[PDB]
């Protein structure tokens, strides 16, 4: 199971990096 | 002399309407009639 | 009394019960 | 310009004229009632009164009319089969005349009112303008409904002076219309209890009448007078509607599902009778009390009335029937003219096979032969390419116990087929379906097409409930 | 209708529903699936000379 | 099928149909 | 209005009072009661019909004509 | 209110609710209802 | 208050911070715990076929439904 | 606290909550 | 008070706490649409979600059993218990919930809830209709789905055995439903079914082409891309154009509405007559009543053997489902069909 | 003669659709 | 011979007779 | 109402397709599918087993 746990890391990590520039980019005041 | 007499009132699509609809009725219960 | 009388004799004091109690919250909610 | 559907809507404030039109579709009803009588009375055969009853003939009013009484007939014969030695006024004919002329009289008396349609009477003598007080007419008509009620109940039912209603034993093999006396008990409100009839319409008349006296005499409270629109007609109109459509709904399944009121030898047998195996479990028993007794297969089978054997049929079940299917049961399947007697399926090794009955909410079922057991043991197989239940395989042979077959044994692997298709329909009967030149498919029976008919107007009414119900509630919207 | 003229078929959960031991637990799919073979059986009653209806 | 049921349709299409056009006419008039 | 016939003259005072209303809820509260009482008798005859309100008098049956 | 953009709320929720039916479709494929 | 009111409000937040996660624990727990199988009487994915009856339970008896169901479900 | 609209929420969320725990258990049970 | 003045009683006090302004509608018919509805649909849920019929109908039809959306449903009682209303306190689960809902009695339970859920909603229609002094028309549309209700779930199973030949509360359920009257009642060949057709697929032909020439024939009463910007609430003048609309389709399909009260009047007709119309058509088959077949036809066939319509090949259609779903649709029929019995085409 | 009866009711159904398109009212309301 | 119900129940599995007293 | 916990994150009771069956002096390891049968097609019938949907596929055990 230990391919299955880093697969669902995996998809946290990657599913979490839209957001993370979105919240990111909000915060300092970006142009979005 | 009854005031409450009154008169029906039928209008072209009025008229149209009822002619279709009893035509459409009878179209679809001929077959069941004659089964 | 055969035993469904008195189960149905039971259920309709249930629903008295039932009953009342909606007057009782309507009644308190219509007073305050 | 009244649009088509607000013609009638003239006479809403016409007292005078109400009545009139109102007399006018009591003449309609009266005339019908005695116009399908007459009509029936001219296709009615009385012949036989067995395996040709009135519901096989396709009457519907007749019924009615022999339930509260009228069994005799001017033709010299009696609905029970016999001749009618004096039918007397009250002859079917006579009934049919009475209800055409009172139909007559009531359209004289719709003219007069519709012509003379300003009485003062219909005034309110305060203001003068036409003002009906329905808290008083209904309390009026109550107290005369209640009267009614109680004489028909305490007299024509019990018997003291009306005639009586038609009474007749658990499996309708005989009765008649006989004097019956209230129940008075908790089996007083058992559907089966006749005694029911007269000790319900005592006990309901005396209270109606009771209940008339307070309308008159109590009137309406304020609050209720305006918050139930005391004072419009169409708010009568709304509340009656919805007491019509919910009787209808009560008087249906009273007819579906049987009563004391609904007689299975006037109306015919009930589907959930043949669903239960009600007669069947009748016939087989009796027949094994006859072998018990130490009688032969033949003596027992022969014992059994072919009246019971004919209400053990599929055809006789009123569910068994079609919407457009038109036409007396007797159309359809034949006149029947005999039985030809119990049909026994026996296989080579001798034991007894039972054909499974058809379920009635089967069209086409396949011929199944059971053991005592319930293990198919034989069957008409649709694939005969290496069948393991086949007729011809298992050797099945039919022998026919009593009736026109009484002591015919039948090995034909055809033959036998044959019979144990009919077998499924239930008893074997012979039937003339030429006369009639039937099409030989299974008619509904006049108890399964009363319920069709008051159910479909009783849910329609719901609407009309509704309808004149929200008029009434939003009259000032609907004001226009 | 265009998809399942590809052969694209509904939903089928046919014998889904198992118990421990294996025995298949029937349900409204099951008793549906019932309905279709009858009608498959009798859709052209000669027209099929072979058991798969791949048309 | 019999003489009824096609007095039955002829009814049908004949009855209702008059009625209408009665109306219309004397509306029209 | 007019044509006052004999009959009309005899039935006149049973519609001569209307609107007639009395103050208050009147014999509401006790019509309720009534509607109640009814309400539980169309229950019992209901069930007894539906066999769910089964009693040892009734049989509930065809058999019940015996 | 304030410290808490809703955006972002709903943004987490809704992963949240795609998970829940992830999950629903994982278990037609696994355990009961799998057709194994 | 509006729902987005409430739905921004981090003390409405704090305040189901403990309670719902809760409920979905319970859910949870309940069906682990097999409490819906008795409570439901749902036969467990073992108790679907007796060792008496292997097929499926037909009640046949309506006023001795109670035994009969009870007898069919191997009590 | 307790308002119809207070009582409508909860009379739903609450029992969906719990249900919906329950459910994701089922999604976990092996024959 | 009363076009007269009387004195305030408690009836007063509470009409005015339900029929007060609040989040949602309580009014007096609240206290019979809230607490049924509730009681009728959460009994839906927790019935799909951890209740078996494996003793009803003998099928799993719940998610604890690992059936899905679709799949899981609400099963009829068992046809043993026929036409019983079966209570909770009833003479069969005799006040056992666990048998109870191994006996079905959720099903009823459901169901009757549901029923006067209904009735107290056509209620609200009546009493908010009022209260905003318009014609209840909305209450008065709502017949024809109660209609169907009866008609389905109340008409039908009373006409037949029992509550076991009743729609059960579930996506594959009504499916199965769908198909037996099919097979049994040919529903299809019933004329009341065809009106009823008509109307659903009519009345959706309305709606849509409502909405697209209402969108189409909107009027430019805004200076952007987006035309639903341009439009205010309180607006006197109609949005769009009923001329351009009428000519267009007095052009493209030669008739066209010129009233738009007639247009909207006739858009809640058709839905609400095709409706009833299939109720009718549902109260025959609930009495076995049904239009199966035309005998004129099926004697014809029987005596030319090579006469054949697509009537007659679906009359066997009906043949096989028929008999190849009796043994498990109707356990309590207890039907064991030798294979060699049941009907087959060549190969398949 | 069923056939007759039934292309009877046919094309009187059709003629009543063309009067209603080419026969119809004038369209004076909007 | 068979019994009524030995002869009911293999003709109708519906009858009264084999659809009670089954418990 | 026993108490069993469910089997969440468990193991399969048999994925072997095939239960042990045991009889009068035979035994066989019939198929788990395979439901019990009601039909004596031959004499000497003992066991009659068939598959949930097709009944064609049936087996018979006549001693
Ligand atoms: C005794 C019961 C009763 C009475 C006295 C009335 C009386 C009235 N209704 Mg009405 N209605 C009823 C039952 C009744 N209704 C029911 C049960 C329903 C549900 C279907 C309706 C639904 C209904 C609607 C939708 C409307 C009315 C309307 C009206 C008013 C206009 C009548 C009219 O259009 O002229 C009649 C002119 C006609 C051309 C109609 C006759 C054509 C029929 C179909 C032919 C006869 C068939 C047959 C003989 C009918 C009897 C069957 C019976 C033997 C079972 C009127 C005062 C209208 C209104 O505006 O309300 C104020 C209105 O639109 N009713
Ligand atoms: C709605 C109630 C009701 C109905 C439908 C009938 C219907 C009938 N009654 Mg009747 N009856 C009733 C109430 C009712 N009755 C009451 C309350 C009494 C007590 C006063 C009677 C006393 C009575 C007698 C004595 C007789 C009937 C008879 C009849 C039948 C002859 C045809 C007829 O029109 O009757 C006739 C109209 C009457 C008012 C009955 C008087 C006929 C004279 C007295 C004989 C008929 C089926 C006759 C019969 O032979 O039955 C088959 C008959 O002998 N009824
Ligand atoms: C000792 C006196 C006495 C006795 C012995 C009886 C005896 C009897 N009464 Mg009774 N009664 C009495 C006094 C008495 N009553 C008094 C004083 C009154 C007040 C005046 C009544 C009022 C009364 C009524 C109103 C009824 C009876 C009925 C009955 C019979 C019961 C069978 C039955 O319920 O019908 C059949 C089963 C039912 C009626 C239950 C179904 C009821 C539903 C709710 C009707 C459906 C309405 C709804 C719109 C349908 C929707 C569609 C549907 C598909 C769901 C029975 C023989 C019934 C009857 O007349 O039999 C036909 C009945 O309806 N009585
Ligand atoms: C609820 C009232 C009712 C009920 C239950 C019955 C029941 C019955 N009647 Mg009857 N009848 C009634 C009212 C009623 N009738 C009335 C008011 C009249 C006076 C017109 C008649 C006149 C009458 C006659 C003359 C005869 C019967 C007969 C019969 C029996 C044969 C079955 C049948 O009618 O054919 C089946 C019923 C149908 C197929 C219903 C037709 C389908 C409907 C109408 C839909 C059609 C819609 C469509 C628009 C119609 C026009 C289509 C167009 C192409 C023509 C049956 C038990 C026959 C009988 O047994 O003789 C004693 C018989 O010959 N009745
Ligand atoms: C599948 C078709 C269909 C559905 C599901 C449906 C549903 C609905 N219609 C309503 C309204 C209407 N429908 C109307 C005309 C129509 N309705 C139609 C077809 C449908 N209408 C058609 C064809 C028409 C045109 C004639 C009108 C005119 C109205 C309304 O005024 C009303 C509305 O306002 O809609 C927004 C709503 C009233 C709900 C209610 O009573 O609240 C209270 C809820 C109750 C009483 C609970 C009911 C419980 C039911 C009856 C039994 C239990 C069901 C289970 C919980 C689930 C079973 C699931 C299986 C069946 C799969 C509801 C959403
Ligand atoms: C040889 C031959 C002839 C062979 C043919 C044989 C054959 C195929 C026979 C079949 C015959 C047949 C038709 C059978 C069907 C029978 C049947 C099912 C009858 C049902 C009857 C009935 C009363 C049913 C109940 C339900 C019901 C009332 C349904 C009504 C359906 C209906 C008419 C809906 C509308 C249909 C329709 C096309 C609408 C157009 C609307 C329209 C003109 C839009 C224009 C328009 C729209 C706007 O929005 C605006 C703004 C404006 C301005 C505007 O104008
Ligand atoms: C509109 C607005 C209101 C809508 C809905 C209101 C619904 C209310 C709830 C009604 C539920 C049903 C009540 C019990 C009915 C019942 O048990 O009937 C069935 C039972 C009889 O029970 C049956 O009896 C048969 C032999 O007579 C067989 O033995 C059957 O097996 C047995 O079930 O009779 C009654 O208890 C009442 C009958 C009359 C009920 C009113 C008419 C219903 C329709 C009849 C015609 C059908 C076709
Ligand atoms: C217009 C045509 C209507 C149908 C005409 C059928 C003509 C015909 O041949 O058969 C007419 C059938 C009789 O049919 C004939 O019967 C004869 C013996 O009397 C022979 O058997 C003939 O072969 C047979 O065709 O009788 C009728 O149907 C007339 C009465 C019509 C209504 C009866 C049933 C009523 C049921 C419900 C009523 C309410 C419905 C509310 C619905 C919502
Ligand atoms: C209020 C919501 C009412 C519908 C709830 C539907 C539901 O709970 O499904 C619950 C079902 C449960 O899904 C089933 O769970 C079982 C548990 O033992 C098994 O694992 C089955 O294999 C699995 O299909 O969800 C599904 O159908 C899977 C897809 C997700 C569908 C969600 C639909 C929600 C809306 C409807
Ligand atoms: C004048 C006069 C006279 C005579 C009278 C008469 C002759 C009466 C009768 C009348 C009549 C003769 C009546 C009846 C009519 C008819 C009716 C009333 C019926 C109708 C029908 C209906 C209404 C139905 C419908 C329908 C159809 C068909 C389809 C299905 C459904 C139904 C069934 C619904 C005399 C001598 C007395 C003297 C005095 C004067
Ligand atoms: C019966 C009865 C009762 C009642 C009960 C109730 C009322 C219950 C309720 C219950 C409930 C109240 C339940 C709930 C349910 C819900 C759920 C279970 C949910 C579901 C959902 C889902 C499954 C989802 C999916 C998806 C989508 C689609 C969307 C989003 C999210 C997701 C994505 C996930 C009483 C008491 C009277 C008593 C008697 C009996
Ligand atoms: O053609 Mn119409 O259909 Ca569709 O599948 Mn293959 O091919 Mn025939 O078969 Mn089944
Ligand atoms: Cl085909
Ligand atoms: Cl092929």
């Amino acid at each position: 199971n230990i391919e299955l746990a880093l697969t669902l890391v995996s998809l946290v990590l990657v599913v979490s990096a839209g957001p993370l520039v979105v919240v990111l980019l909000s915060a300092r005041g970006g142009n979005l | 002399p009854n005031p409450n007499k009154q008169v029906v009132e039928l209008n072209r699509t009025s008229l149209y309407w009822g002619l279709l609809l009893i035509f459409v009725l009878a179209v679809l219960f001929s077959s069941y009639i004659f089964n | 009394v055969t035993p469904s009388l008195k189960n149905f004799l039971g259920s309709l004091i249930a629903g008295a019960t039932v009953l009342g109690g909606i007057a009782l919250a309507i009644t308190a909610v219509s007073k305050f | 310009g009244l649009p088509w559907y607000r013609v009638h809507t003239v006479v809403i404030n016409d007292p005078g004229r109400l009545i009139s039109v109102h007399l006018m579709h009591t003449a309609l009803v009266s005339g019908w009632a005695g116009s399908m009588a007459l009509f029936e009375i001219s296709v009615f055969d009385p012949s036989d009164p067995v395996l040709n009853p009135m519901w096989r003939q396709g009457m519907f009013v007749l019924p009615f009319m022999t339930r509260l009484g009228i069994t005799q007939s001017w033709g010299g014969w009696t609905i029970s089969g016999e001749t009618a030695t004096n039918p007397g006024i009250w002859s079917y004919e006579g009934v049919a005349a009475a209800h055409i002329i009172l139909s007559g009289a009531l359209f004289l008396a719709s003219v007069w009112h519709w012509t003379y349609w300003d009485l003062e009477l219909f005034r309110d003598p305060r203001t003068g303008k036409t003002a009906l007080d329905l808290p008083k007419i209904f309390g009026i008509h109550l107290f005369l409904s209640g009267l009614l009620c109680f004489g028909f109940g305490a007299f024509h039912v019990t018997g003291v002076f009306g005639p009586g209603i038609w009474v007749s034993d658990p499996y309708g093999l005989t009765g008649r219309v006989q004097p019956v006396a209230p129940s008075w008990g908790a089996d007083g409100f058992d559907p089966y209890n006749p005694g029911g009839i007269a000790s319900h319409h005592i006990a309901a008349g005396i209270l109606g009448v009771l209940a008339g006296l307070f309308h008159l005499c109590v009137r309406p409270s304020i609050r209720l007078y305006f918050g139930l629109s005391m004072g419009s007609i169409e708010t009568v109109l709304s509340s009656s509607i919805a007491a019509v459509f919910w009787a209808a709904f009560v008087v249906a399944g009273t007819m579906w599902y049987g009563s004391a009121a609904t007689p299975i030898e006037l109306f015919g047998p009930t589907r959930y009778q043949w669903d239960q195996g009600f007669f069947q479990q009748e016939i087989q028993k009796r027949v094994q009390a006859s072998l018990a007794e130490g009688a032969s297969l033949s003596d027992a089978w022969s014992r059994i009335p072919e009246k019971l054997a004919f209400y053990d049929y599929i055809g006789n079940n009123p569910a068994k029937g079609g919407l457009f299917r038109t036409g007396a049961m007797n159309s359809g399947d034949g006149i029947a003219v005999g039985w030809l007697g119990h049909a026994s399926f026996k296989d080579q090794e001798g034991r007894e096979l039972f054909v499974r009955r058809m379920p009635t909410f089967f069209e086409t079922f396949p011929v199944l032969l059971l053991d005592k057991d319930g293990i198919v043991r034989a069957d008409v197989p649709f694939r005969k390419a290496e069948s393991k239940y086949s007729i011809e395989q298992v050797g099945v042979s039919v022998t026919f116990y009593g009736g026109e077959l009484d002591g015919l044994t039948f090995t034909d692997p055809a033959t036998v087929k044959k019979y144990a298709r009919k077998a499924q329909l239930g008893e074997i009967f012979e039937f003339d379906r030429s006369t009639l030149q039937s099409d030989g498919v299974f008619r509904s029976s006049p108890r399964g097409w009363f319920t069709f008919g008051h159910v479909c107007f009783a849910l329609l009414f719901f609407f009309g409930h509704i309808w004149h119900g929200a008029r009434t509630i939003f009259r000032d919207v609907f004001a226009g | 209708l265009s998809t399942m003229a590809f052969n694209l078929n509904g939903f089928n959960f046919n014998q889904s529903v198992v118990d421990s031991q294996g025995r298949v637990l029937n349900t409204w799919a099951d008793i549906i699936n019932r309905a279709n073979l009858g009608m498959e059986v009798m859709h052209e009653r000669n027209a099929h000379n072979f058991p798969l209806d791949l048309a | 099928v019999n003489i009824y049921g096609l007095t039955a349709t002829a009814l049908f299409i004949i009855i209702p149909t008059s009625f209408l056009l009665i109306l219309y006419v004397k509306t029209a008039s | 209005p007019g044509l006052v016939t004999p009959l009309g003259t005899l039935l006149r005072p049973l519609n001569s009072e209307a609107g007639k209303v009395l103050p208050g809820w009147g014999t509401t509260v006790l019509m309720a009661v009534f509607i109640l009482l009814f309400a539980a008798f169309l229950l019992i005859i209901l069930e007894i019909y539906n066999s769910s309100l089964i009693l040892d008098d009734v049989s509930m049956s065809w058999e019940t004509l015996a | 209110t304030g410290r808490i953009p809703l955006w972002l709320v709903g943004t987490v929720v809704g992963t949240l609710a795609i998970g829940l039916l992830a999950v629903f479709f994982y278990g037609s494929y696994v355990g009961l209802g799998s057709s194994l | 208050r509006p729902f987005s009111d409430i739905l921004t409000s981090i003390r409405y937040w704090v305040i189901h911070s403990i309670t719902v996660p809760a409920l979905f624990i319970a859910g949870w727990l309940f069906v682990s715990t097999g409490l819906a199988y008795d409570v439901f009487g749902t036969p467990r994915p073992n108790e679907y076929f007796t060792e008496d009856r292997q097929e499926a339970p037909l009640i046949t008896d309506r006023f001795n439904a109670l035994e009969q169901v009870k007898k069919l479900s191997g009590n | 606290i307790f308002t119809v609209r207070w009582l409508a929420i909860h009379g739903i969320a609450v029992p969906t909550i719990f249900f919906l725990g329950a459910i994701t258990a089922m999604q976990f049970i092996q024959r | 008070i009363g076009t007269y003045q009387e004195k305030r009683t408690w009836f007063d006090d509470a009409d005015d706490w339900l029929r007060q302004d609040r989040f949602v509608f309580v009014g007096w018919s609240g206290l019979l649409l809230f607490p049924c509805a509730y009681f009728a649909l959460g009994g839906w849920l927790t019935g799909t979600t951890f209740v078996t019929s494996w003793y009803t109908h003998g099928l799993a039809t719940s998610y604890l059993e690992g059936c899905n959306f679709l799949t899981a449903a609400v099963s009829t009682p068992a046809n043993s218990m026929a036409h019983s209303l079966l209570f909770v306190w009833g003479p069969e689960a005799q006040g056992d919930f666990t048998r109870w809902c191994q006996l079905g009695g959720l099903w009823a339970f459901v169901a009757l809830h549901g029923a006067f859920g209904l009735i107290g909603f056509m209620l609200r229609q009546f009493e908010i209709a009022r209260s905003v002094n318009l014609r209840p028309y909305n209450a008065i549309a709502f017949s024809a789905p109660i209609a169907v209700f009866v008609s389905v779930f109340l008409i039908y199973p009373l006409g037949q055995s029992g509550w076991f030949f009743a729609p059960s509360f579930g996506v594959a359920a009504i499916f199965r439903f769908i198909l037996f009257f099919q097979g049994f009642h040919n529903w299809t060949l019933n004329p009341f079914h065809m009106m009823g057709v008509a109307g659903v697929l009519g009345a959706a032909l309305l709606c849509a082409i409502h909405g697209a020439t209402v969108e189409n024939t909107l009027f430019e009463d805004g200076d952007g891309a987006n035309t639903f910007r341009a439009f205010n609430p309180t607006q006197a003048e109609e949005t769009y154009s009923m001329v351009t609309a009428n000519r267009f389709w007095s052009q493209i399909f030669g008739v066209a509405f010129s009233n738009k009260r007639w247009l909207h009047f006739f858009m809640l007709l058709v839905p609400v007559t095709g409706l009833w119309m299939s109720a009718i058509g549902v109260v025959g088959l609930a009495l076995n009543l049904r239009a199966y077949d035309f005998v004129s036809q099926e004697i014809r066939a029987a005596e030319d053997p090579e006469f054949e319509t697509f009537y007659t090949k679906n009359i066997l259609l009906n043949e096989g489902i028929r008999a190849w779903m009796a043994a498990q649709d109707q356990p309590h029929e207890r039907l064991v069909f030798p294979e060699e019995v049941l009907p087959r085409g060549n190969a398949l | 003669m069923e056939a007759l009866v039934y292309t009877f009711l046919l094309v009187g159904t059709l003629g009543i659709i063309f009067f209603s398109i080419f026969f119809r009212d004038p369209p004076r309301m909007i | 011979v068979t019994l009524a119900l030995d002869k009911d129940d293999p003709a109708k599995e519906d009858s009264v007779k084999g659809l009670r007293k089954d418990i | 109402a026993y108490g069993d916990s469910a089997n969440v994150f468990g193991k399969v009771t048999n994925k072997s397709g095939f239960v042990p069956y045991a009889g009068d002096g035979f035994a066989l390891l019939l198929p788990a599918k395979w439901n019990p049968s009601k039909e004596n097609d031959f004499p000497g019938v003992i066991l009659r087993y068939e598959d949930n949907f097709d009944a064609v596929n049936n087996l018979v055990v006549i001693a």
